[PDB]
């Protein structure tokens, strides 16, 4: 089969060079590379975004199907750590596609589940836009001109893989949600 | 040789006249300057906080126009 | 048991101001206190505040600028239209050159002046100066 | 505090700000719920289950693992008891010491624990009849209580 | 310690270890789980450290904890290993 | 206080502490006033260079003044390049 089918836009769009670029990519880390030939088989992504993080460095963001982010996770280093040497220094971030529902107008009899809420989302994305790395705190400071400012622990375990990581982290997070966050590592 | 400085010489005087030995009772608001408790009972007095404090102290002596002005005044009798 | 939060949250934070702490703790969080602490930070009578996670309803850490003479909840949270904001402010406030009640109308929680601004009303929340 | 007491005690468990299962735990979601289910069908309460699963089988919580409390585990396996678990031990209590009054009728400390043990049932008992948990026809009587148990 | 002295956001380690569990900034119990191993058998078992039933390893039958009011008691022959 | 004009109108402007921020008031007889001097490169004392520092009476009849005011002095030397 082609490389068409390890990506699968939304109601069928068409994908952009970028999307055909990492589908790409990805047949050719399915097929050459044997130790993943086996898990990629059946693992297709629903989109790919390019996001720039700092001068002269840049990062791409792939969404993938929410049924796939477990075997997603349990390949996730791997496959970041090989597709990184082919965008030549560029992040890769996978974050599983979610659905936000607006809440219910009021006097409305609908019920939403508090997972399609839009802080749920937010923290779930947090939670894996910091693979493998585990969050063990949250600070938010309310700074006196109006602004905020988040504060996220992460485990010192995963410090080799997510310490270069951080600047990428925070521009991908707020390029997501609008929200400013800065990554510390607790000190024991 | 290594002549200590005006800090070392200064705390090894202290430390020569047990100036670094508490009582059994500490102050709550003494306890910033006390370094720790020895088995004992005894409070063991920071001397680092000892000399920035008389350092301090005599920063602000020394800054009274007229010495004439200031009273130093000791109600036991080792101190007179 | 537990009421009003906020009424705690303000109580600490005037015990602590007259203390003379650089600052308090408020547990538990609430976004009601949140809007609160955003409008008196406003104005200059609080600092940054911290709001700490704890998978519960979490914390807050305020700092205590020293300006803040009084802040208190009122209870219960009576309804002041945009013509009672007078009366109100008459009642509550040391002066009219200073000070601020915290209403929660239809526009969201905001102060007196801004009600007055906006010609909006609502429930009365509390006050501070 | 202490709803039919003076005491004033504060303690209680504190869980992890992880909601993660541990790394060096192995076992699956199905596989807990399949213990689960086995532990209930041999006559095992919910607090009982997650006891012996936290003792033995170092699951620490099984919502990190399973995603969903034990109770809710058993319902939708058709294993959930007819009556919830606290409210049947309330009224054992509330039979073991109507049995005990039976022989002694001297003891009016035990006819006051009654009277508390008692007005707890009706509260938790009103409390599920609310939710539903119970059929609006339930009724507690002292009488013959002890054929609920 | 005076209040002006610490902070509220920033407390010392040690400080945080004497404290209350739930007093904590964030709540964190003082248990864990442990690898219990018994004296003649390589069979290895994981206990918590509060455990409120004696723990008995399959294969020799023989038990490993005592439930006491605070911590369980482990038999003299076994050892443990803090697990997390 | 100020007019609409702009003209100063109160009798005078009270000090405020240090440490608290209180409004020391006329009568306030446990207040006081400190000045710290400033050294050189010598750790010789600058006539006329010195940190003021003011304290109210509350603070200083809670024994609170004494590790404020050593707060105050570390920060302020710090700024000030006393060391
Ligand atoms: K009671
Ligand atoms: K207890
Ligand atoms: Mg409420
Ligand atoms: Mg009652
Ligand atoms: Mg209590």
């Amino acid at each position: 089969y082609t490389s068409r089918q390890k990506i699968h836009k939304d109601k069928d769009a068409e994908p952009t060079e970028f999307e055909e670029s990492v589908a790409q990519a990805l047949f050719d880390m399915e097929n050459t590379n044997q130790e993943l030939k086996s898990e990629l088989k059946d693992l297709y992504i629903n989109s790919a975004v390019q996001i720039d993080v700092s001068g002269n460095k840049k990062a791409v963001v792939i969404h993938v199907p929410y049924r796939l982010r477990k075997a997603f996770r349990k390949i996730h280093v791997r496959l970041v750590r090989e597709l990184e040497k082919k965008f030549s220094g560029k992040d890769v971030i996978f974050i599983a596609t979610r659905r936000i529902a607006r809440p219910p107008k009021r006097g409305s009899a609908a019920q939403r589940p508090r997972s399609r809420t839009l802080t749920s989302v937010h923290d779930a994305i947090l939670e894996d836009v910091v693979v493998p790395a585990e969050i063990v705190g949250k600070r938010v400071r309310y700074r006196v001109d109006g602004s905020k400012i988040m504060k996220v622990f992460l485990d010192p375990k995963e410090r080799n893989n997510t310490e270069y990581k951080l600047e990428t982290f925070s521009a991908v997070y707020r390029k997501l949600s609008g929200k400013d966050v800065v990554f510390e590592y607790p000190i024991t | 040789g290594r002549t200590l400085s005006t800090k070392e010489a200064d705390i090894q005087m202290m430390l020569a006249a047990e100036v670094h030995l508490g009582t059994k009772n500490c102050d709550f608001q003494m306890e910033r300057y006390v370094f720790k408790r020895r088995n004992d009972g005894i409070y063991i007095i920071n001397l680092g906080k000892t000399w920035e404090k008389l350092q301090m102290a005599a920063r602000v002596i020394v800054a009274i126009e007229n010495p004439k002005d200031i009273i130093v005044q000791s109600a036991r009798p080792y101190g007179q | 048991v537990r009421v009003s939060v906020l009424n705690d949250a303000l109580k600490s934070m005037y015990n602590a101001e007259k203390r003379g702490k650089r600052q308090v703790m408020i547990r538990p969080s609430s976004k009601v206190i949140i809007k609160f602490l955003i409008v008196m930070q406003k104005h200059g009578y609080i600092g940054e505040f911290e709001y700490v996670d704890d998978h519960r309803s979490g914390k807050i850490v305020v700092e205590l600028n020293g300006r803040l003479n009084k802040c208190g909840v009122i209870s219960p949270r009576f309804d002041v239209g945009v013509k009672e904001i007078e009366g109100w402010t008459a009642r509550l406030l040391p002066s009219r050159q200073f000070g601020y009640i915290v209403l929660t109308t239809s526009a969201g929680i905001m102060d007196h002046e801004e009600a007055r601004r906006k010609n909006v009303g609502g429930k009365v929340l509390g006050f501070f100066y | 505090g202490r709803m039919h007491s003076r005491g004033k005690g504060i303690s209680a468990s504190a869980l992890p700000y992880k909601r993660t299962p541990p790394s060096w735990l192995k076992i699956s979601a199905p596989d807990v719920e399949d213990n689960i289910c086995k532990f209930a069908k041999k006559g095992l309460t919910p607090s009982q289950i997650g006891v012996i699963l936290r003792d033995s089988h170092g699951i620490a919580q099984v919502k990190s693992v399973t995603g969903s409390k034990i109770l809710r585990i058993l319902k939708a396996h058709g294993l959930a008891p007819e009556i919830p678990e606290d409210l049947y031990h309330l009224i054992k209590k509330a039979v073991a010491i109507r049995k005990h009054l039976e022989r002694n009728r001297k003891d009016k400390d035990s006819k006051f624990r009654l009277i508390l043990v008692e007005s707890r049932i009706h509260r938790l008992a009103r409390y599920y009849k609310k939710t539903k948990k119970l059929p609006p026809v339930w009724k507690y009587e002292s009488t013959t209580a002890s054929t609920l148990v | 310690t005076l209040p002006n002295d610490v902070d509220l956001l920033n407390p010392p380690a040690e400080l945080e270890k004497r404290k209350h569990k739930l007093k904590r900034l964030v709540q964190s119990p003082n248990s864990f789980f442990m690898d219990v191993k018994c004296q003649g058998c390589f069979n290895i078992t994981t206990v918590f450290s509060h455990s409120q039933t004696v723990v008995v390893c399959g294969n020799c039958q023989t038990v490993l904890c005592q439930p006491t009011g605070g911590r369980a008691r482990l038999t003299e022959g076994c050892s443990f290993r803090r697990k997390g | 206080m100020q007019n609409e004009e702009g003209q100063n109108v109160d009798l005078y402007i009270p000090r405020k502490c240090s440490a608290t921020n209180r409004v020391i008031t006329s009568k306030d007889h446990a207040s006081v006033q400190l000045n710290v001097g400033h050294l050189d490169d010598k750790g010789l004392y600058i006539p006329g260079s010195f940190t003021t520092f003011a304290l109210c009476g509350f603070i200083r009849a809670q024994g609170d003044a004494d590790s404020a005011l050593d707060r105050l002095w570390q920060k302020k030397k710090v700024e000030a390049r006393q060391q």
